[PDB]
C-alpha cells in the first residue's frame, strides 16, 4: 500500500460510498419497475404518449 | 519512500586531455553513467501463540 | 454505516465495509379484509412507459 | 558502431518514474433520485423515518 | 516491521508477524545508452571461485 502510494482507507471509503449510492438507487428503480399493473407501450417516445400517460 | 531503486556508477575518465595552449574543446572527455534497477521484494513470517492462560 | 478494520492479517491488511438496512417497496396496498376494490393489487402511483431501444 | 539511435526518452535509464498521489474517480455522476426522495407526503419516493 | 495482533480468538490468542521489503541485487550495471564499456553487463565486484567438493 505504501509502495504504490495508495491511501487505502480513503480511496476505499469513497468508492464504497459511490457503490452504496448506486445500489440504493437500484433498489428504488427495481422496485419501481417491477410488475407494472398499468402501462403504455409505444414504438417511439413522443409527446403524444406522454400526454396520454398524464391523461 | 521505498520504491524500485536505481543506483548509478560513472566510469573512470580515460582520455588524454589537452597539452599546453590547446583548448579543452579539442579533446572533450566523455562522462559515462551505468545503471541498475533494484526492485523490492516482500517477505515475512509469523508466529501464532496459545491461549493467554497457557 | 461504515466499518473499518485495520487488524486484518495481524494488522498487515485492512478491510473497509459499508452496510445499509432499508425497506424498499413499490406502493401497492392490499385489502385488510376480503373485500376487493380497484386499489387491491395495483401500483398506487406508477404507470409504465415502454418503447423500443433506438 | 555509431548509427542513428531511434530510441525515445523512455529508454533513458537515468530517469525515474514519479507516480501521482491523487487518483481520479468516476464519482462525478449523479442520478436524479435523491431529489425525488423526501419525508413529505408529496414525494415520488416517500421516506418513513421509523425509529 | 513487526505486526502484533492481540485480538486473535476474541483477543485470547495473539499473532506476531514480521514483514520486510528488501531489494537484493548483485551489482551488475548496464549502460544507460549505447556506449559499450568494460562495466557493461558484468559482475561489478565479484569473481567466482568454483571447486570440487
Amino acid at each position: 500500500s505504501e509502495l504504490e502510494r495508495i491511501d487505502f482507507i480513503k480511496e476505499s471509503v469513497d468508492s464504497l460510498t459511490t457503490w452504496m449510492n448506486e445500489e440504493r438507487d437500484k433498489r428504488i428503480v427495481a422496485s419501481l419497475t417491477n410488475d407494472f399493473t398499468n402501462y403504455l407501450y409505444t414504438q417511439t417516445m413522443n409527446v403524444a404518449t406522454i400526454r396520454k400517460a398524464i391523461f | 519512500s521505498q520504491q524500485p531503486f536505481r543506483p548509478r556508477i560513472k566510469a573512470q575518465l580515460s582520455g588524454s586531455g589537452v597539452s599546453g595552449n590547446t583548448d579543452f574543446e579539442a579533446n572533450y572527455d566523455n562522462l559515462e553513467i551505468l545503471s541498475q534497477t533494484i526492485y523490492p521484494d516482500a517477505f515475512g513470517n509469523s508466529l501464532r501463540s496459545k491461549i493467554k492462560a497457557y | 454505516r461504515f466499518y473499518i478494520d485495520e487488524t486484518v492479517d495481524a494488522g498487515r491488511k485492512s478491510l473497509v465495509g459499508v452496510d445499509c438496512l432499508l425497506g424498499v417497496s413499490k406502493a401497492r396496498y392490499q385489502s385488510t379484509d376480503g373485500v376487493v376494490t380497484p386499489y387491491d393489487n395495483q401500483d398506487y402511483a406508477v404507470i409504465g412507459l415502454v418503447s423500443d431501444m433506438e | 558502431l555509431n548509427n542513428i539511435n531511434f530510441n525515445n526518452i523512455s529508454n533513458n535509464l537515468n530517469l525515474g518514474i514519479e507516480v501521482g498521489r491523487e487518483i481520479q474517480n468516476a464519482s462525478w455522476i449523479k442520478s436524479p433520485f435523491f431529489s425525488i426522495t423526501g419525508t413529505g407526503a408529496d414525494r415520488g419516493v416517500r421516506l418513513f423515518s421509523v425509529a
